[PDB]
């Protein structure tokens, strides 16, 4: 009555629908198992807990700017004027059963989210996945990054916690209202009125629930559609030409260790939402306009924004009987460089000339100028959020903050150089590294020669072999070569008993001759297989 | 090569998986299973491996149900019996957690990693420019339904539809957007000169004529008089301090028609006005501006808190150096000429208050500030 | 905690304080900090200061570590080589490199 | 019967959308064109009919455009040059929108039932129980995948698994629901017995003893004293009046240590009592129930004004018949004897506050009801 039932419901939903056509489609999909195909996952994997913690934050939040005291449990903020935003996070730190963690974890997830999106970016950029088919997909996951950051900022100045209410007056009404022509109309469009006004907060629950995360589950879902229906990339390999897609299925394999991934990510987000405290907001104040930290920064994947306020050296301008703000330039700084990370893929479709198919990946090293000038936006960034915890680097680093900040001036402009002639140099060295690995074999121990003194490395050779010292060279073509014999079949079998006593000597032939035959088998019939695509 | 209808059932199930694999476009090439050999025990010790993690994860999944319902969680204040069982209350919530989880996950992908069999199964794939079927069927179709609909033979629907979906996009566009836009210069707050927009509008700006503006602080008191009047006597040689525009009408936060008026004062933005009182040794360092070499009061001034771009309390004050310092983006000002930018992200001089004292001998506003207080926007300088 | 200051000076931790120095700290300003004097705060509201740092840099960070007492860039900076460094490598456990 | 890979550039497009047809299970018998007669001008005349149905939608949509932006909207308060015009601001808006989108909407289907041609286009399905081939091809696959890899073989994983995802799910279940789950019958307001849960505790109830609870109105007065003591002259025969625990420690509405209250008073769902004062040719109609036979006063009664069941307030008193009757469910009480139900969807005496005067007259509450006085649950009644 366990399986009988099973082909009895079985039968059943193949009589109401006629689905198993369209589950064969699914479930004999091939998903390719290198691991930074995984990376973007925990931008899903998260974002799931983001939902299932973030509901519940929902049913417990009361967003409002109406001015109560507290008389809760609370003892530093007794009696204190409070917005009632500031209140029920406070009732959800310090009331709710499990309160604080819900919201910590969620908060945690938000961090592993905006992070895992930007770890991602930079998988499908240097390694090229997003040329010809998939550059509307860049296109859409970009728009995701935008959505994530902004909604993510929507997020922490939601409790109106004073360290991100100097964040929504800085970023969201400072930068609003420096925008030249139509600024303080969107500014009090945004608001309702001056800046504490009374239908911010409720404005940003609203499209912070549902209206900003709405676009982004659509976004993911017809994004996954795009890495679903069009097949997945894949570095090219053995087995790899530009037409197939090698690695395991989705049903026996795939859904067990994407599962067991969707839970290892949960783990690492309760870990950490349980072991370290994060945004304490009654540690912080309520928002009252005439105090402010020290600190005074945004979260981690907003900090290259007004980062780029604290770079950027005050230039405004003034026209007939008005005001250009600095913070016109990074409201054009923010529209620069997402019109750069949005439209790329056209950017060097003009400038290369890639109009072709293109399914293989190419490694980073193997297109230098590309990964240089993906390193120059990666150590921009690196530099505009590591000048943006300029206050608390020059306190800790004991540095003049003044100096710091003319170090992130004058990095943004010089930095991306040196990095640029760092980066295409070291990929060019890169690529010269697996070049001699085939021209020659790979490196070992010391010989020397017999008659005479001599030291050679005594290379192994990876293809075929000539008669002499050196091999015949094989031709490059876009793996990474092992560049030890350890990676090889070299002095890998242990004792396989325990870690602690051994298996008996019968046993252990057995499983090395089983498991030497079954990796035997494996590349036999990945070769069989490349012999047949060419041949 | 064919659908072998009849010769399906006498048909083996690894046959029936490739099968599946060719009508797919896959082939499983090396499905081996892990563990080949049977009776070892490395595969038994493999087996209790994956058990133990999985267990460990149940164990600590009912730990989380135990130390969820049966702790002493509450906000027990500060240093007390039962203080520290809450320090850790939420530690071992996670703790619990995120050790059952990621014991589930480490097991579950060891079971991965360890039995379930090694493939790589390859699948031609058919990615890029659809067959010729299916392309010229699609645009035989959607130019059957374009042009056997007979538009784009009819000038008249053609263009009226155009017009009707484009002016109700117009007004129904407008509709979304209508309740958002509100104008910024309807002139909303009454003033001396009559009624001002918000933007050229502190709560230091008079409302009649010359009226008190007491620059009072803010002791911090919860509820009961927050708004204590000043003296100069109180601030003494290199003080900052943060005066508010208080009046003598709202008084005391006693009665509900105060606490309205007055935790107004608290929270609108350009009325927190540092009172300096700077070091008498260093007012021959002082260079006024133009229209403002009275907004002193001997040695007491009256810079804004609200700084000069992007609106932050610029709360940070350094006597002996004399800079107005800002959190939010570490702009300077030079509390000793007027507050002009001498380093950081700013570039315009944040606003002095005048001072005078009252009869009675208490620091009131000479007036409203010259220029516009808060951060820069377009109408300005002018 | 601390903050950082204009020029080289930095506002410096207020854990290590004893409460005669924090009171005295804010009575007579040593280096530019403003001398909170007798007659602007009140010694109601200087033993009232000091009553919150002596139990604001004593008292436990509620639910976990305290990543410094200043939020995101510590909370940045410990997501990503403790929450992402972890993620990666368990990406690159669970998926192999090819 | 074959893909036509070469041919298929020749070939029609009418003959290419059969084939689309032919190849995904369609056949469109019948679809001819609406006017296969070319030059006639009824043709011509239901082009410009459905071209005047969409310019009615282009021009409404423009009149939206106009009557929401050029509007004399704003609540202009009452009966003043500019009422009328806000009275039809929202129908000027309802009907420029929905006759432009309605009238779009009709073009666009009176384009297709007078231009689209008609068509009965019939599909072939494939619907319920899907080949030999797919059937049994997914069923070896999900065996493969559960039989091969070594579930069903390995006990312990099989059952730590199960165990594992169980206890992890009671855990993060009761995460869900945990902080939810709040006791009613922790003892939380403070009473004279001590300290009480909320459903045996209106504010009616005493604090530490005999306290005077004045039986005070609400006389609706924006804010300032709200609550007039009450005394027996005030309310006359066949009234009812409704009757507020106010005390004299939460005085008038001009502090803001009340007002919090004060408006928990008002906000408080058991504290509602109506005063019933029967006219005294009817109080020998009476009949009082167990130990409530001294809770009147004189011919005060005083009732509550939640009702027995679903707590709706029982507001509606009829004198001359003596029946309190409910809007929500219309329940009637009888007012003479005790607040029995008459006739309705209740089946509990709705309770009964006893009434004494104070010294110097006033209105006061002998105790609390003996009684809970909201809606019905569990545990009540004994
Ligand atoms: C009359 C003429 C005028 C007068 C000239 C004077 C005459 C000569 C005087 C001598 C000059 C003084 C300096 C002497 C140093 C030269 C010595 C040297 O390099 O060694 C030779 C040799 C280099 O060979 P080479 O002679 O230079 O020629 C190589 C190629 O021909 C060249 O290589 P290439 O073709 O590949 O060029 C690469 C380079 C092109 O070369 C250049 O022209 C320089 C360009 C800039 C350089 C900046 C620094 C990078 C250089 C590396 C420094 C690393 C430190 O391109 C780049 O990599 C950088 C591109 C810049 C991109 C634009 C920046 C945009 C930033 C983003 C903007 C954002 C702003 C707003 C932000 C808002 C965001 C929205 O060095 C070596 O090989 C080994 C080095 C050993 C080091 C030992 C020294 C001690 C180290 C101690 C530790
Ligand atoms: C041609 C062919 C060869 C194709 C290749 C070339 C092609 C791809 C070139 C791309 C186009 C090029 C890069 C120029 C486009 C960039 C332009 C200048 C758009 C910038 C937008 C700008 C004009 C409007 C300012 C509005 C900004 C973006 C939003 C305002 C704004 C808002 C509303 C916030 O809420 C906010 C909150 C917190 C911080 C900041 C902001 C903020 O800045
Ligand atoms: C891939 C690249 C971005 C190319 C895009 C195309 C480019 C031309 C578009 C224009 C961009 C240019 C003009 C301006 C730069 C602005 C910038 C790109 C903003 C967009 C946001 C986003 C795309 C940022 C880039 C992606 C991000 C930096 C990738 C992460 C770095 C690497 C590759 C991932 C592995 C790192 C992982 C293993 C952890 C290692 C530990 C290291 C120390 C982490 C470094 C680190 C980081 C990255 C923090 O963000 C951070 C924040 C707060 C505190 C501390 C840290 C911190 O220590
Ligand atoms: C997302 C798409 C973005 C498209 C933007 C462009 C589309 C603009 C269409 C709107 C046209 C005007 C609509 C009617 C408005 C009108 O009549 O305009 C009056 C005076 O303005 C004017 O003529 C100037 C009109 C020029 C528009 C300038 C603003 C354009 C954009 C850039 C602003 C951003 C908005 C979207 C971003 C915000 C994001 C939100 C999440 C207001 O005087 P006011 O006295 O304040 O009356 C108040 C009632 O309006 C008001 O609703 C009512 O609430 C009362 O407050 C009342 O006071
Ligand atoms: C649909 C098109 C998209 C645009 C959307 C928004 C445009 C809406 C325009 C509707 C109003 C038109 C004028 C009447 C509305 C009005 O009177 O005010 C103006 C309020 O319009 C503004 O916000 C922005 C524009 C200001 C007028 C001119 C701006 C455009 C030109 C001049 C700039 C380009 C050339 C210069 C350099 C260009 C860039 C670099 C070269 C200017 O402010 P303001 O001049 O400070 O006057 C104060 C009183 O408000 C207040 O009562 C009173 O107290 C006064 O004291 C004063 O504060
Ligand atoms: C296992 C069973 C479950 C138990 C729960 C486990 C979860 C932990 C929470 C339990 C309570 C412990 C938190 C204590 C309470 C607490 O907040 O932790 C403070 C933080 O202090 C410190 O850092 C010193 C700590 C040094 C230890 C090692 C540092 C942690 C590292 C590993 C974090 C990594 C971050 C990423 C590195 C970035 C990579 C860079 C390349 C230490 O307090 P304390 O030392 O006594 O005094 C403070 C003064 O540090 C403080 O300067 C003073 O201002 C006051 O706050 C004072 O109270
Ligand atoms: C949707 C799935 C539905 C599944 C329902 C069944 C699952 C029940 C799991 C919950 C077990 C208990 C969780 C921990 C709770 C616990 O410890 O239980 C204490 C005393 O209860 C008890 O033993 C009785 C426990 C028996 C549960 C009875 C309730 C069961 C269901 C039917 C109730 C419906 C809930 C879902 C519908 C609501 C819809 C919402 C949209 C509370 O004393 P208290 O003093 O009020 O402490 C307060 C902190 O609990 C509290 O969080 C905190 O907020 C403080 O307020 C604090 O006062
Ligand atoms: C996990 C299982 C799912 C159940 C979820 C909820 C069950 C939670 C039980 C936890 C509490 C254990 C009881 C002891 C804790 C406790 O006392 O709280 C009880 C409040 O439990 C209740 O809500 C309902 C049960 C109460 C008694 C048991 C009910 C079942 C049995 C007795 C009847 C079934 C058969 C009867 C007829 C068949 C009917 C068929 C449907 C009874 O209060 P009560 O009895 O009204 O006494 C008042 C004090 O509260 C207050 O302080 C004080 O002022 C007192 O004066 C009084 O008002
Ligand atoms: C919330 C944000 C994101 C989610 C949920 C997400 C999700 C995913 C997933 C699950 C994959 C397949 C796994 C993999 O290939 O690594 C993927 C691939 C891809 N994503 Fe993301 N990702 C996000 C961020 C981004 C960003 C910022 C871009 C730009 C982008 C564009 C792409 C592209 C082009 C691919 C196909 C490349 C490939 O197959 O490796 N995604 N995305
Ligand atoms: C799209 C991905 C999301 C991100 C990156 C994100 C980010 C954040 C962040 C950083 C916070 C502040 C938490 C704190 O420090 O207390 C927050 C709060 C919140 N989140 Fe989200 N969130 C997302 C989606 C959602 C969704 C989908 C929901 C609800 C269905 C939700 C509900 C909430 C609520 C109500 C709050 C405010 C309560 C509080 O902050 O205590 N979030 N969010
Ligand atoms: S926010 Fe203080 S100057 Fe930029
Ligand atoms: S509504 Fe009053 S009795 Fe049910």
């Amino acid at each position: 009555d366990f399986a009988k039932l099973a082909a009895a419901q079985g039968d059943a939903i193949d009589s109401r629908y006629h689905p198993s056509a369209a589950v064969r489609r699914q479930l004999n999909k091939v998903f390719p198992t290198h691991w930074s195909f995984l990376l973007g996952e925990i931008a899903l994997y998260s974002f799931i807990i983001l939902l299932l913690t973030g509901v519940w934050l929902t049913l417990f939040f009361d967003p409002s700017m109406a001015h109560v005291t507290y008389d809760g449990v609370y003892q530093p903020l007794r009696g204190v004027q409070m917005s009632r935003a500031y209140e029920t996070a406070l009732d959800i730190s310090f009331e709710v059963r499990g309160g604080l963690f819900v919201r910590q974890v969620h908060h945690w997830a938000a961090l592993m989210f905006a992070a895992s999106i930007m770890v991602h970016l930079a998988r499908i950029f240097f390694t090229g996945a997003f040329r010809r088919p998939r550059e509307a997909n860049w296109v859409i996951g970009s728009l995701l990054l935008i959505l994530a950051m902004f909604e993510g900022f929507f997020g922490y100045s939601l409790p109106d916690d004073l360290l991100s209410g100097t964040g929504i007056r800085a970023a969201l009404s400072g930068i609003t209202m420096g925008i030249p022509v139509i600024g303080t109309w969107m500014h009090w469009a945004l608001f309702g009125g001056d800046f504490p006004g009374e239908i911010l907060i409720p404005r940003l629950y609203a499209l912070h629930i549902l209206l900003i995360p709405g676009i982004i589950l659509a976004l993911i879902g017809a994004h996954l559609a795009l890495v679903w229906f069009q097949k997945h990339t894949q570095f090219p390999g053995p087995g790899r030409t530009e037409t197939n897609v090698v690695g395991v299925r989705v049903m026996p394999v795939f859904a067990v260790k994407s599962g067991a991934f969707f839970a290892m990510i949960t783990g690492v987000l309760g870990l950490m939402g349980g072991l370290l405290t994060i945004n304490p907001i009654w540690n912080l104040g309520p928002y009252k306009p005439s105090q402010v930290s020290a600190g005074s920064q945004p979260d981690f994947y907003m900090m290259w924004t007004d980062g780029l306020i604290r770079l950027w050296p005050a230039w405004e301008f003034y026209p007939f009987g008005h005001t250009i703000p600095q913070g016109v330039w990074v409201a054009v700084g923010m529209g620069l460089v997402f019109a750069l990370l949005i439209a790329y893929p056209f950017i060097e479709k003009k400038v290369t000339g890639d109009d072709a198919h293109h399914n293989l990946l190419q490694r980073p090293r193997d297109v230098p100028v590309r990964t240089a000038i993906g390193s120059m936006a990666i150590a921009l960034y690196l530099l505009l959020t590591f000048a943006c915890m300029n206050d608390i680097i020059a306190l800790k680093f004991h540095i003049s903050l003044n100096a710091t900040t003319w170090i992130g001036r004058i990095g943004m402009v010089v930095l991306p150089a040196i990095v640029y002639f760092v980066a295409y140099r070291w990929a060019i060295s890169l690529q010269r590294s697996d070049r001699e690995v085939l021209e020659h074999g790979v490196e070992t121990g010391i010989i020397k020669r017999l008659p005479h003194g001599a030291y050679v490395e005594l290379h192994q050779p990876l293809g075929p072999v000539d008669e002499h010292g050196h091999p015949i060279p094989l031709e490059y073509a876009g793996a990474p070569l092992p560049k030890r014999m350890n990676k090889l079949g070299s002095g890998g079998a242990p004792g396989t008993g325990s870690f602690l006593f051994p298996d008996p000597a019968v046993e252990h032939e057995a499983l090395t001759e089983a498991a030497h035959a079954s990796e035997h088998k494996s590349l036999t019939a990945l070769k069989e297989h490349q012999d047949r695509i060419h041949g | 090569g064919q659908p072998t209808d009849a010769e399906l059932a006498e048909m083996s199930r690894e046959e029936l998986v490739k099968l599946g694999g060719k009508i797919d476009g896959v082939e499983t090439i090396f499905k081996e299973p892990r563990w080949p050999v049977p009776g070892t025990k490395a595969e038994k010790r493999t087996e209790r491996l994956v058990a133990y993690w999985l267990m460990l994860g149940g164990l600590s999944g009912l730990a989380l149900l135990l130390v969820f319902l049966f702790w002493p969680w509450e906000y027990q204040p500060f240093g007390s019996e039962g203080e520290f069982l809450y320090s850790l209350a939420t530690p071992l919530y996670g703790l619990t957690f995120g050790l059952s989880i990621l014991s589930i996950g480490i097991g579950a992908v060891l079971f991965q990693k360890k039995f379930i069999p090694e493939e790589i199964s390859v699948q031609d794939r058919h990615d890029g420019r659809s067959p010729e079927v299916h392309r010229k069927t699609v645009a035989a179709n959607l130019t059957d339904a374009l042009e056997g609909s007979t538009l784009k033979r009819r000038k008249v629907i053609g263009l009226s539809l155009g017009i009707g979906l484009g002016a109700f996009g117009a007004g129904t566009l407008v509709a979304f957007i209508g309740g958002l836009i509100k104008n910024p210069w309807k002139p909303v707050v009454p003033t001396a000169e009559g009624k001002k927009a918000v933007l050229w509008t502190s709560g230091w700006t008079p409302r009649f004529k010359g009226e008190t503006i007491y620059l009072a602080r803010a002791t911090g008191r919860p509820g009961e008089s927050p708004f204590v009047k000043m003296r100069p006597e109180d601030i003494d040689a290199g003080g900052m301090e943060t005066v508010f525009p208080w009046r003598e009408s709202d008084g005391d936060g006693t009665t509900v028609e105060s606490e309205h008026k007055l935790t107004e004062i608290a929270m609108g933005v350009r009325n927190p006005v540092m009172l300096i009182r700077i070091k008498p040794a260093d007012m021959h360092r002082v260079i006024k501006r133009k229209g403002q070499e009275s907004f002193n009061f001997g040695e007491l001034f009256a810079y804004t808190k609200v700084c000069s771009h992007l609106g932050c309390p610029s709360s940070l004050y350094e006597q002996q150096t004399y800079r107005i310092l800002c959190p939010c983006h570490q702009s300077q000002f030079d509390a000793l000429e007027f507050a002009k930018p001498i380093f950081g992200p700013a570039a315009r001089a944040l606003a002095q208050l005048p001072i005078t004292i009252d009869e009675d001998g208490y620091l009131v506003a000479n007036g409203d500030f010259v220029e516009p207080v808060g951060p820069a926007f377009w109408e300005r300088k002018s | 905690k601390g903050g950082a200051l204009s020029s080289g000076k930095y506002a410096p931790d207020l854990g290590d304080a004893n409460p005669a120095q924090i009171y005295t700290a804010m009575l007579t300003g040593p280096q530019n900090m403003p001398k909170f004097s007798d007659r602007q705060l009140t010694p109601d509201e200087k033993r009232d200061i000091v009553a919150y740092v002596r139990e604001s840099a004593e008292t436990p960070s509620y639910g976990g570590y305290g990543l410094g007492g200043f939020g995101p860039a510590p909370e940045g900076m410990a997501m990503w080589i403790i929450g992402m460094v972890a993620a990666i490598g368990v990406a690159m456990w669970i998926g192999s490199r090819a």
